DNA sequence: TATAATGGGAGCTGTCACGGATGCAGG
DNA sequence: CCTGCATCCGTGAGTCGAG
């Protein structure tokens, strides 16, 4: 029915932390990750790998893809090998192993008991570009940041280190993907920067300000050329499909010609230019021929120099009826 | 053990130690199988009837 | 990168008549 | 459980011109 109310839904499913388990769940977290350096210092291999054949064996068997940082492909295979080899450990050292299974499954726990902070962060965020459930996601990856860099030591609770991830992802979504033409981050700053100047230049003045106004509240560098081109650059584009008139009829872009085809007038233009110049070179012998099309490049496409051109300035002033292909 | 090591429990003699006053109590189905020296199977992994624990 | 923060929000209301599928009470 | 009727859902609803 409504995707909204079915993710509200299957968020309320998993209940809300107690501060002891909200603490343990960390400990648990930051412990499995010292492990996990442990077991990368007794096996000798990659921390990374390691990393993602414990949360392999947490997650499922229906979870195994290749992951970018990887310098292996990671297949069921490869998962069991090193699994294999991360049991056959003794067992102070295989200690390690459950500690890191145990702290994988700590995280899973710890990211889907937070979510209800997500979509509370992100309906503050609602009618910037980005859809509900878009920032929702966003703030999700906030959330597993916050997860993975977390620190209980310092007795914080983990809404508050959470928090700041998620208005960071959140921020960074609808900088990124709010404008159809990509606009880099720091330059949206600035254009966001220049529009609550201007609001607020309007506010004082009881009208709109000019772009010199807008240099003036700006500092130092800025003048009216940079503004003008700031708010040119921050102009979105309009869609084609944008109705004209009252009725469903026509459609804006019906109105828009192509600039690109030539028209048949075109295609003649070229042909006819091509054949007068082809008829009224009469004039060439041979050698000046071959010369001096390879000179303006007739052929391939790319002294008697001198004798040529003179020669086409002698034809130029002859027939006077080429002025038409000048423009 | 705790955050600082001053809030640490330290055992001071020999004694046998009791756990009262639990936070909650967690209800689980499952079957429990105390082991001696070394378990040969982690956390997470799956388990049929009859495979060696 | 750290006070703590833990389930959204608007809704569009005066047509009309059809084929096809889907469902429920009844013979 | 098979048939029949009630109900829901999706699909349509003139042309060209001008804006
Ligand atoms: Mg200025």
């Amino acid at each position: 029915s409504d995707p909204v109310r079915q993710y509200l839904h299957e968020i309320g499913q998993v209940p809300l932390l107690t501060l002891e388990e909200e603490v343990e769940l960390a400990r648990k977290v930051e412990e499995g990750m010292e492990a996990i350096k442990k077991l990368s210092e007794i096996t000798g291999l990659d921390p990374d790998l390691i990393r993602e054949v414990v949360r392999a064996k947490i997650l499922g068997s229906a979870r195994v893809r290749h992951i970018p940082g990887l310098k292996e492909t990671l297949d069921p295979k490869t998962v069991e090998e090193i699994d294999q080899k991360l049991k056959s450990l003794p067992k102070e050292h295989k200690r390690y192993l459950h500690i890191a299974r145990e702290g994988e499954a700590a995280r899973q726990h710890l990211i889907e008991a937070n979510l209800r902070l997500v979509v509370s962060i992100a309906k503050k965020y609602t009618g910037r570009g980005l859809s509900f459930l878009d920032l929702i996601q966003e703030g999700n990856q906030g959330l597993i940041r916050a997860v993975e860099k977390f620190e209980y030591k310092r007795r914080f609770k983990f809404s508050t280190y959470a928090t700041w991830w998620i208005r960071q992802a959140i921020n960074r979504a609808i900088a990124d993907q709010a404008r159809t033409i990509r606009i880099p981050v720091h330059m949206v700053e600035t254009i966001n920067k220049l529009s609550r100047t201007a609001r607020q230049l309007q506010q004082e003045l009881g009208r709109e300000p000019t772009y010199e106004e807008i240099a003036e509240a700006m500092g130092p560098g800025w003048d009216a050329k940079r503004v003008e081109e700031t708010l040119k650059i921050a102009q979105e584009p309009v869609s084609l499909e944008t109705p004209i008139g009252d009725e469903k009829d026509s459609f804006y872009g019906d109105f828009i010609p192509d600039e690109h085809l030539p028209s048949p007038v075109d295609a003649a233009t070229q042909s006819l230019l091509s054949e007068e110049l082809e008829k009224a070179l009469s004039k060439l012998s041979e050698r000046e021929a071959m010369v001096l099309k390879l000179r303006k490049g007739l052929i391939d496409g790319r002294q008697i120099e001198n004798k040529a051109l003179r020669k086409l300035k002698y034809h130029e002033s002859r027939t006077r009826k080429l002025r038409d292909f000048l423009d | 053990a705790a955050i600082d090591p001053e809030e640490e429990v330290i055992a001071e003699a020999e004694g046998v130690v009791h756990l009262h006053e639990p936070a909650s109590i967690l209800v689980v189905k499952a079957r429990v199988y105390p082991f001696e020296d070394d378990v040969e199977v982690s956390t997470g992994d799956r388990v049929a009837p009859g495979d060696v624990l």
